[PDB]
């Protein structure tokens, strides 16, 4: 079984500098090409670093060149890919992928890498209120605000997992702030409202931040 | 490098998805399908089939399965460098549904804070584009919001949206009437919701 | 840097534009006005126009818009060792939905006879200005092989036209028989397509 | 009487130089803050540079970082925009304009067209998008022409020399994936007057001294 295993990723300083792994298994990476690929957030698919299989040596992209270092470990068969002067715009998922000849026919998970100024911290929760005003048919809107927290990710789940029909979880909006923000939103029958408690738990690990908030009219 | 574009189709259609080759000087490309949280997979191509088309390439889905909705990416290689193409977003076809709408005004606890954000709500409809125009007073507002939009629902395949207008608490306490003016394919006049400071 | 937002609004309507601020508090704004083909214009505020810091935004309102109004309006902000545009909010005039009136124009001969194949499809007269065409090829969906493009707001009727057109070689568009763009538009209850068969 | 007259747009292949111009009259550069924006097609306005009165400190953009250079010479009363290592994102219509609560830009040159790449000049071949039985509705028949392959920009299109304004939508053009421009213009028309009435659209392509008629017929 062939996999590849990334870690290294997280968040830095402009300017900063972070060393992405790559964890090779059922196979050596000796004998094939090893790419990095990227993906900012909501964007595609960008090509960054590329090493040979017999020899070393490197090709980068331009938007790279010569920011960026990649390089592998025979032995414990391991690609790194080594990145300094890091700039807001290297914001991305980051894959590292193993090229056969044909195409990069394997992959590893991805690992995020964020490069801002901003300081991590943990969301505030505000409830998105139900309303008799705000009603379609039988049926009721009401949700979480998940607001000013750094960086991604959050997870949010409605009564510990238990109520999922319905639910909307909106992708992070970046704010000019620096911050990020999105609202969880869920529609039930507005009958069940009286009889019925709606919790929405926030999680947010990067800042070891956990809050549970009672949505109510 | 960019948001890919759409392509909305039902399941049994027949689509080709063209890459136009820049100044290579090979029939190096690789085709690429992702779904949303998840890496991109290789495409083996039986209903997938690629060609060429004068010099671009051309990707071809015989017949669409559920299965095969995803962004797709063409890859040129040199192969002494590599390059991806702008996605290519299949999405599902399905009768307009028009929006349903809802606002919510800020919390206290919000507001304690020192910031008030008002958020409008979108729900289950298609296709995906919408447009949402806020008013504080009556006065079109513009430069202060920021929309959000859900993946296609499973099951479906619908869409919802939110969209958020953020002020200070000291400005928000100087208005009185907040509403959100939705604007789609299925609303023959804009639906908007309101509500009164107090 | 981007493209601008859009806002549709009516002759008496009141704007307001919020500035989105950057690290300011010490900041200093000035509005502008353009309109397409034209440099922009610095506007005067305090009667029609004016504006105010609302924290670290500034805002531009417009009390009661006139035709001369629609335009696209610019912030710029300046402080020390700064100096930015913001982006540009397009207000256009609001009227009634009118559906497009689409053409489809197959290859000329004389561009055949050159070795190309151009196929054009025309949305013309049609409002709002969201519209999306579909390219088919013998009923297979079209991507990636076509451009578009649109016109301002038209100064007769306030209405957008758009051409599409799909470009493949000559031989590639010879192989083929069924040339169709299909319209989805508002003021379209059910999508419109036109079509031609090559050679007819 | 206050006046910004720009120059020195044109064609440059990606990393070579420009020099840009903005001449002032009715008044003197030395007075006033200098600005250079500009604006790349369908996009916002990017503030790119300018120089200070008096004593001509400048000031950036970053992302014109040490590669474009900002001057103004006092006597021949002209402002100066040195551009080095283009890259094809600098692409841009870029005007000059004068500075003076109440304070802004308040004059502005015409504006000057820069384009950045490697694509070679060349003039349009123009194809005729020809009126029919399904170019026509309950009267009025669609018509136009084709303006393919030109670079750079820009092409005008006239009809009739200039006497056809009517109904006439000549449409932004489009940047090819080969690196070429192409655009159409249409024009619709009383079917009735397919018989008689000819309709011919001028083509001009400056940039390659280009002139073009083209007299569309039915098919
Ligand atoms: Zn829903
Ligand atoms: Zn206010
Ligand atoms: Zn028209």
């Amino acid at each position: 079984e062939v996999q590849l295993v990334e870690s290294g990723g997280g968040l830095v300083q402009p300017g900063g500098s972070l060393r992405l792994s790559c964890a090779a298994s059922g196979f050596n990476v000796y004998y094939y090409y090893i790419h990095w690929v990227r993906q900012a957030p909501g964007k595609g698919l960008e090509w960054v670093a590329s090493i040979s299989p017999y020899y070393g040596y490197t090709s980068y992209a331009d938007s790279v060149k010569g920011r960026f270092t990649i390089s592998a470990d025979t032995s414990k068969n391991t690609a790194y890919l080594q990145m300094n002067s890091l700039r807001a715009e290297d914001t991305a998922v980051y894959y590292c992928a193993r090229w056969s000849y044909s195409g990069m026919d394997y992959w590893g998970q991805g690992t995020l890498v964020t490069v801002s100024s901003a300081s991590t911290k943990g969301p505030s929760v505000f409830p998105l209120a139900p309303s008799s005003k705000s009603t379609s048919g039988g049926t009721a809107a009401l949700g979480c605000l998940v607001k000013d927290y750094f960086p991604e990710p959050v997870t949010v789940s409605w009564n510990s997992g238990a109520l999922t029909s319905g639910v909307h979880t909106f992708p992070a909006v970046l704010q000019s702030s620096g911050l990020y923000s999105l609202s969880s939103v869920v529609t039930v029958p507005s009958s069940s409202l009286g009889t019925q408690t709606y919790i929405c738990n926030v999680n947010h690990k990067p800042s070891n931040t956990k809050v549970d908030k009672k949505v109510e009219p | 490098t960019q948001s890919p574009s759409s392509l909305s189709a039902s399941v049994g259609d027949r689509v080709t998805i063209t890459c136009r080759a820049s100044q290579s000087v090979s029939s190096a490309v690789a085709w690429y399908q992702q779904k949303p949280g998840k890496a991109p997979k290789l495409l083996i191509y039986s209903r997938f089939s690629g060609s060429r088309s004068g010099t671009d390439f051309t990707l071809t889905i015989s017949s669409l399965q559920p299965e095969d909705f995803a962004t797709y990416y063409c890859q040129q290689y040199s192969y002494s460098l590599v390059t991806f193409g702008q996605g290519t977003k299949v999405e599902i076809k399905r009768t307009v549904a028009a929006p349903s709408v809802f606002i919510f005004p800020p919390s206290d606890s919000q507001l304690k804070s020192g910031t008030a954000s008002v958020v409008c709500l979108l729900n289950n409809f298609y296709p995906r584009e919408a447009k949402v125009q806020w008013k504080v007073d009556n006065a079109l507002q513009s430069g202060n919001s920021q929309e959000s939009v859900t993946e296609q629902d499973s099951k479906d395949s619908t869409y919802s949206l939110s969209s958020t207008l953020t002020l200070s608490k000291a400005d928000y306490e100087k208005h009185k009437v907040y509403a959100c003016e939705v604007t789609h394919q299925g609303l023959s006049s804009p639906v908007t919701k309101s509500f009164n400071r107090g």
